[PDB]
């Protein structure tokens, strides 16, 4: 559906088109990540306005400047807390988080926060609405072997984790990564697909 | 001149709308002499195919055979939501008339 | 030579132009027979086409309605703001002359 | 007329269906006199050409090698999964008569 | 040859290079007979023309123009930063003989 | 007939491939009369054209030149990894004859 994410960055409009979009700081572990949070493969999101405001408020309280992306929701994103469930270590924040970041036409636009006060919406042009609004948030259970504890944490042999245990789990560490970097090169294809597609809709072939 | 795809469909003989609202589930396209052709299906098992060019086509047809080849080819990859298909049903499989893409 | 969609829109006869700061809502295409054509529509309930190459065109304009129809189609599936088009409002549906895109 | 690209390939002689269900791995287009060709390779090593036309080929391919070879390089660009295709094992490296994609 | 677009405008007369290092701001085209042109704007109020095809141009030119033309059209879809423009200065609004797109 | 770019340069004399595995990092293309040509660069200063369509070429290559031209375009906006080019070494900037493109 239309659901719509948000997240305070220090980084500007012209840094996300150069970089492609708000990437992480590459290890992949949501476990190590949840533990702005952008750090092992992921990039956090809050499920409103006012709450990523506040996140930004105290986070980046020190930027004359920063923004707040709004943010489509689309199967490279989990519910931190459905996914790591009574081990989430921060479980307050109401997480939502990008593996492997958020790709540019993910973003359907940024408020510019100046001195604490937030602006006057910007659209991005790199945004597709109909892709993005037919997508939904990765269920839980795509997330529950991407989870990323420890081979000796007690997820691994507890429910549901116990299920999706990566090999070694309950090279543990090894195959948390080589599953993410999978994940991540597969959800990217998509979205070149969507975008590059878009792109080459203009040949036509009888004119030449 | 007609002002949407149902109203453009009526005006032939031999024709159908499909309402398909949904994606194209695959596009397949030949250089094979003498099919020199595309087909599309959708997920309900429904195909339909651009025919090779000939002379139940006049000649403004022939470039517009080529747009809606180029038409579906992208349409398939940018998964664009396919309202409607005009099609001849005197051909198997039905043979694409006119396209329509909405959401 | 005109600067801008609105200048180039009042150098002809029954022409006006439409603002619509919107992406198209729907794409449709035909390669039948005398209604080789398109016709968009926006979410406000606005249609229109690009004609029929017929003899009210002059060879110049043949490529450039070809060009027209690709650039309605990468605008549909690319979601691209219209910003103006410049239509003959002596055609049913309104008939494009130029499209301008910003924003 | 055949509803799908295997029928397609079973209608001529020295022929076969390739099942890849893979992206491209690499696409290389050339210019070089003679050699106006494309090649594409998947990961598995499988190796296939677009022919440069030729004496084998009837005027009606010549629009639709230009666009195969068009196709290769957008599902290349776009990652997009190649189903099947169908070619002439009679020529090193597999000449391609067609192609299918389904997600 | 020259190696890039400041050399390769200076071969000419009447020409200038224009440096913009930004995104097209506008991108407009008709298909209106006479004014079978393209003109472009970037969010200074600078703003550029491909010219409708006359004798002013050779035959190489034509396709030339033609593929200008698309590549304004993407440039300004994809948001690419357009770093120079050659341009003849005795036209208004300038009339664009060549592009370079960097970052 | 050859099964990869490597391959086919060496079946010229006056080719060589260059190795990039890199984006490009800059397109440029020129509508002016005898230089309708496209040049590239890459980040480490390497500079390559597609020559204007002139005597030396044959007239299949022709087509070929308008798809490099197209491909290195969308390459660029695609930000694609160039693998290797196969060029004409006895040209400033050296010409390019193939590419090739992987991951
Ligand atoms: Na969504």
């Amino acid at each position: 559906n239309d659901d719509k994410l948000y997240r305070a960055d220090s980084r500007p409009p012209d840094e996300i088109k150069q970089s492609g979009g708000l990437m992480p700081r590459m290890n992949i572990n949501l476990y190590d990540h949840a533990r702005v949070r952008h750090d092992d493969g992921y990039v956090s999101t809050s499920i409103s306005l006012r709450s990523a405001h506040l996140v930004g408020q105290t986070i980046l309280s020190g930027h004359s400047t920063y923004y707040i992306y709004v943010i489509a929701t689309a199967p490279n994103m989990f519910n931190v807390n459905d996914v790591l469930g009574a081990y989430s270590p921060h479980p307050d924040e109401q997480e939502v988080s990008a593996l492997g970041g958020i790709p540019y036409s993910q973003i359907y636009g940024w408020y510019r926060v100046h001195f604490g006060v937030l602006d006057q919406l910007h659209r991005n042009r790199g945004y597709r609405d109909r892709y993005y609004s037919n997508l939904d948030i990765a269920p839980a259970a795509d997330g529950y072997g991407l989870a990323g504890f420890p081979p000796e944490h007690r997820a691994w042999r507890e429910e549901p984790w116990i299920h999706h245990a990566p090999p070694g789990c309950g090279t543990c560490d090894e195959k948390t990564q080589s599953l993410g970097v999978k994940f991540l090169d597969e959800y990217q294809s998509k979205v070149k697909r969507q975008i590059f597609s878009g792109y080459q809709s203009d040949i036509d072939t009888h004119n030449r | 001149t007609p002002q949407n795809i149902t109203d453009l469909c009526a005006e032939y003989h031999n024709t159908q709308i499909h309402t398909l609202n949904d994606k194209i589930f695959s596009y397949t396209e030949s250089l094979a002499g003498k099919r020199e052709m595309a087909i599309i299906t959708f997920k309900n098992g429904a195909t339909f195919q651009v025919e090779v060019p000939g002379s139940q086509h006049i000649d403004s047809q022939k470039k517009a055979i080529e747009r809606m080849k180029d038409t579906l080819r992208i349409a398939y990859l940018t998964e664009a939501k396919v309202e409607k298909l005009c099609v001849w049903n005197n051909k198997t499989p039905h043979a694409i008339a006119a396209i329509s893409m909405a959401n």
